[PDB]
């Protein structure tokens, strides 16, 4: 999963 | 005549393809940003953030690029740093998809992996920590706030949409990560070309912070699988003032949609491309949008997602 | 205006980038065919072979595409079949790189895996076997001999090179698989635009059947790692008459060269792209080629080679 | 490795 800017 | 001095200059001019199994009578058209160096829309900001920093004097020979990113922006900065001869360090959680560690290592990136349980914040902390050690040596480009992000979209992505639709575009649908794409495109079309289109931001239903913010509700970010969007906060590079509508899409549907693009349209797009199309399809099937031309940004290509959940 | 009716029409218009760490004073420029739907030069023949078969009446609604290919041509035909609504079966040894089995499966391809120890011949046998079961239902496009292969390169790839160099191109360097690329490009530039350039075919030193043939020596194919070239025979779609020179390159150097393209130029190319550049660099460093503009085809992108030997 | 049309 992606949270707080993760994966950008 | 048309020979680029290095790969950073070959950005953009991505094509528009009409969808056959989405929308209503061809009202949905997609812009394939996977057709880019480093295979994503971020190649545009990777290039322009470096170019601007050079023009500003903040980036010079000798100085090193340091930044935190666990997505396509790292790959974009990596190829630009390689093309233009900069050293680059990227920080990211120790929870990366190996291939990306190799792709980045192959690109010459100095990988600094942080603890995973910290996530992005861990990584940004390490980035700023490293910049602190010699601010004279390190420049952080800051994709979430660097105005050179939306500016490149205003100067290229937006004008390409205008030109290729002959100014007939009525709606732009784009997922929001940094917000740069929707912001620049919207500014270009509404302010530079003067057409009052409908700008649609897309975010995960799992983490609908733009929707909650605009509704004056409690902002409750959450985890999701739509890589590239849903940062869990409102980034400085999202200009809420040009956003006309916000659509939420769930991870499973975004995924199912990306699979349909491949199997039914022969379009190889990433998870967030499926999200943008699912949102666009919904609008395209409202009678209010029936005679409107809807342009959807597809941010990346699907081979960057082999071994995720897409395949 | 510029909206493609389906993804097959978005082929080509790939960019030229000047190399900084190869050649002599910028005489080497690369054409990035990785910037294509399905990420390879084969998207061009995938499209045109289907288009021609439609125009010929050999391909019609209901009829199924059947062919043998363990390379990029399968991916190209797959995306075209998906875009235009054809069923497709591809045969290939049971020795494929899973990701490719999934990519193809994701594209809707009916995968028929044959025994590996048989290799391609096993697979082609099964393809023709399947076509035999109902020749009225199945059409095999035959990339090694189908004239629609080199024709698309004569009509697009060649003219793009001419236009983007303003007719200043002096040399074209291209690896040979089917031979379609070098054949069409050469025909375009020499016959349609009338310029007497030097056409350079590239093949693996491990399997130099073109070199051996032209020298009147014993033809001895062999195994190599340069995916996309070195078929081990002279294909019908290689027009030897337009080939001015043949350069051989070894697998290790092709690989090392592709790695340099990534790390030093920020160009994400495949193994065969490294081979083409290694050959071009050699010519570019001969004084006879010092004031000559050399254009090198880079057939594919490197993410199609994560977990090969490139990474 | 690649032989006889393999990988094309």
């Amino acid at each position: 999963t992606f949270e707080y800017g993760d994966g950008i | 005549m048309a020979i680029y001095a290095d790969n950073s200059y070959s950005i953009g001019n991505t094509p528009l393809v009409r969808l056959k199994h989405f929308g209503h009578n061809g009202n949905v058209v997609v812009k394939i940003e996977g057709r880019n160096p480093s295979y994503s829309v971020k190649c545009r900001i990777g290039a322009n953030m470096v170019w601007q920093a050079e023009k500003d004097g903040t980036l010079t020979k000798g100085k090193e690029i340091v930044d935190a990113t666990s997505g396509n922006t790292g790959i974009a900065l990596a190829y630009v740093a390689a093309a233009r001869g900069y050293k680059i360090t990227l920080t990211m959680p120790e929870t990366m998809s190996l291939e990306r560690k190799r792709l980045l290592c192959g690109l010459g990136v100095n990988l600094v992996l942080t603890e995973g349980a910290k996530g992005m914040k861990g990584a940004i902390a390490k980035a700023e920590e490293i910049v602190a050690s010699d601010p004279s040596r390190y420049v952080m480009l800051k994709q979430f706030e660097n105005p050179a992000n939306p500016q490149i979209h205003r100067e290229t992505t937006g004008p390409e949409i205008w030109k290729d639709t002959d100014g007939k575009v009525d709606v732009v649908v784009a997922g929001v990560g940094t917000g740069g794409s929707i912001t620049g495109i919207s500014r270009a079309i509404k302010l530079d070309f003067g057409k009052q289109i409908t700008s649609v931001a897309v975010e995960p239903v799992e983490s609908p912070v733009i929707s909650q913010t605009l509704a004056g509700e409690e902002v409750k970010p959450g985890p999701h699988k739509i890589q590239g969007i849903g940062a869990g906060f409102i980034p400085k590079n999202l200009d809420l003032s040009i956003i006309d509508r916000v659509e939420t899409v769930d991870s499973d549907t975004a995924l199912a949609t990306a699979r349909r693009l491949m199997a039914e349209e022969g379009i190889l797009a990433g998870i967030s491309s499926g999200a943008a199309v699912a949102a666009a399809d919904r609008l395209a099937k409202l009678p209010e949008f029936a005679d409107k031309l809807i342009v959807v940004i597809l941010p990346s290509a699907s081979e960057r997602y082999l071994s995720t959940a897409l395949f």
